[PDB]
RNA sequence: AGAGUGUAGCUUAAAAGCACCCAACUUACACUUAGGAGAUUCAAUUGACGCUCUGA
C-alpha cells in the first residue's frame, strides 16, 4: 500500500522530470539546428569560393561501413 | 584575385568518462528502481559480506583527474566528462591571436589530405584520428588579397601524445575557455559547430 | 536485477543489471 | 462519372503507395548487458530518428547467445545527407549512456 | 554606419491551433489514454531593447 504524501511527491517528481528533460531536448535541438545551419552556410561558402570542391564535398568516405567506437567508462586504464 | 589558401582542423577528443548524474537524475533512478522492485517477479549474509568487502578492498579509479592539476592545459587528460578541442597559440608577422590549429593547402592537395597532414604537422606526435566526411564544419574569412580558413572536424581514436611539454601552447578547450581565448567574432563562433552537449 | 560493476580485460568498470550483487566482476 | 468534371473525385490508390549522394541500408547493432539499457537506448535512437525524419524500417533483435547473456537490438536506417550523417552519428556517439556497443554495419 | 525589422518551433490565429515531451500499450514505431511546459522586447499609431543582411 501507499500514502498520499508519497503519491504527491511522485507527481511532483514526474513534473520536474518533464521540465528537466524538456530543457534537455530543447538544448539538444538548439545544438542540432545551430550546427546544421553552420554546416549549410559552410557548404554554401565553399560552393561560392570553389566551383570544383563542392562536387567532391558531397562524396562520402568508404571506411564508415565497419564503423567502431566504444562508449564511456568509469575507471580509465 | 590573389587568394590566401588556408585550412584548419577542429579536433575532437571525446569524453572517456560519462557525465555524473544530476540529483534530479538520481531521484528518477530511485523511482525507476522502486518501480522495478514493484514489477519484479521473485547463508546469504556471508556471501553478501564477502561481496561487499570485495567491493571495498579495491578502490575505484577516480572519475575526475582534474581537481589536482588546475594548470595542466597541455595535458591530454584536462577533462574527462566532456569533449576537448586542441587549441594552439600562433604568432603572425602582423597578428598574434590564439588561433585554432591552421595549415596552408595547395590546389594539388585535397582538403582531406590537408587535414591528414595537419593531424601530425604541429603536434609532431603519433596521434590516431578519424575523419567522417569531406563536409566542413565552419568557414571564416578575414582579408587584409583574399583569404579563407576552413574549420574541419575529426575524432580521436587513440593518441601517443609524446613530449607533452611541447614548445607550443596547445591548450584543450571544451566549451568555456573558447570565448576567453578567441576574442574576434571570426574565432569566437567556433562553438556553433563544436558539440557543446 | 542489481548494479554490479564489470571489467572485461583492462580495468573498465561498467554497471550491469546483474543478479546476486557481486559489486566486482572480472573476465579472465 | 466519367464524363463529369467530378470524375475520379473518389480515387485513393494513387494516394496509397503499397509495396546528391546518399547511404545504403544502415544497421545499428546494440549489444548490451542490460535489457533495460538496451531497450531505453533503442527507444532514444528511434525517437531521434523519427524526430530528424529518417526512414526507419525495422527495430528487431538477434537471438540471445550464451557463453551471462548479452541482449542485442537492431535499428534500420535509410536516407542520410552529407552534414546530416555527421550530426546523426556524432549525436549517437555523445549520447551513449554506459558501456554499450554501437555499429554502422550494412545488410547481409 | 545604414536597411529589414520583432507572438513559445510555424501561423495574411486573435493570447488560439498545430507542432514538442515524458508515463502506460507497444521489441520498437505508431495509436490511444493520462499528464507537462511554454510567448505578443521596453516606453508612449510612434521612439528606443534584440535578431538577419549590407561595410569598415
Amino acid at each position: 500500500e501507499l500514502t498520499f504524501e508519497e503519491t504527491e511527491r511522485r507527481a511532483l517528481l514526474l513534473k520536474k522530470w518533464s521540465l528537466y528533460k524538456q530543457q534537455e531536448r530543447k538544448m539538444e535541438r538548439d545544438t542540432i539546428r545551430a550546427m546544421l545551419e553552420a554546416q549549410q552556410e559552410a557548404l554554401e561558402e565553399l560552393q561560392l569560393e570553389s566551383p570544383k570542391l563542392h562536387a567532391e564535398a558531397i562524396k562520402r568516405d568508404p571506411n564508415l561501413f565497419p564503423f567502431e567506437k566504444e562508449g564511456p567508462h568509469y575507471t580509465p586504464p | 584575385s590573389p587568394w590566401r589558401l588556408l585550412g584548419a582542423l577542429c579536433l575532437q577528443r571525446p569524453p572517456v568518462v560519462s557525465k555524473p548524474l544530476t540529483p534530479l537524475q538520481e531521484e528518477m533512478a530511485s523511482l525507476l528502481q522502486q518501480i522495478e522492485i514493484e514489477r519484479s517477479l521473485y547463508l546469504a549474509q556471508d556471501l553478501e559480506d564477502m561481496w561487499e568487502q570485495k567491493f571495498l578492498q579495491f578502490k575505484l579509479g577516480a572519475r575526475i583527474t582534474e581537481a589536482d592539476e588546475k594548470n595542466d592545459r597541455t595535458s591530454l587528460n584536462r577533462k574527462l566528462d566532456r569533449n576537448l578541442v586542441l587549441l594552439v597559440r600562433e604568432k603572425f608577422g602582423d597578428q598574434d591571436v590564439w588561433i585554432l590549429p591552421q595549415a596552408e593547402w595547395q590546389p594539388g592537395e585535397t582538403l582531406r589530405g590537408t587535414a591528414e597532414r595537419t593531424l601530425a604537422t604541429l603536434s609532431e606526435n603519433n596521434m590516431e584520428a578519424k575523419f567522417l566526411g569531406n563536409a566542413p564544419c565552419g568557414h571564416y574569412t578575414f582579408k587584409f588579397l583574399g583569404a579563407k580558413v576552413f574549420f574541419f572536424k575529426a575524432l580521436l581514436l587513440t593518441g601517443d601524445f609524446s613530449q607533452a611539454g611541447n614548445k607550443g601552447h596547445h591548450v584543450w578547450v571544451t566549451k568555456d575557455e573558447l570565448g576567453d581565448y578567441l576574442k574576434p567574432k571570426y574565432l569566437a563562433q567556433v562553438r556553433r559547430f563544436v558539440s557543446d552537449l | 536485477l542489481y548494479p554490479v560493476l564489470l571489467v572485461k580485460q583492462d580495468g573498465s568498470t561498467i554497471h550491469i543489471r546483474y543478479r546476486e550483487p557481486r559489486r566486482m566482476l572480472a573476465m579472465p | 462519372y466519367k464524363t463529369k468534371p467530378t470524375h475520379g473525385i473518389g480515387k485513393y490508390k494513387h494516394l496509397i503507395k503499397a509495396e546528391d549522394y546518399e547511404y545504403g541500408v544502415l544497421n545499428i547493432h546494440l549489444t548490451a548487458y542490460d535489457m533495460t539499457l538496451a531497450e531505453s537506448y533503442a527507444q532514444y535512437v528511434h525517437n531521434l530518428c523519427n524526430s530528424l525524419s529518417i526512414k526507419v524500417e525495422e527495430s528487431y533483435a538477434m537471438p540471445t547467445k550464451t557463453i551471462l547473456t548479452t541482449h542485442e537490438r537492431v535499428v534500420q536506417i535509410s536516407g542520410l545527407s552529407a552534414t546530416f550523417a555527421e550530426i546523426f552519428l556524432e549525436i549517437i556517439q555523445s549520447s551513449l549512456p554506459e558501456g554499450v556497443r554501437l555499429s554502422v554495419k550494412e545488410h547481409t
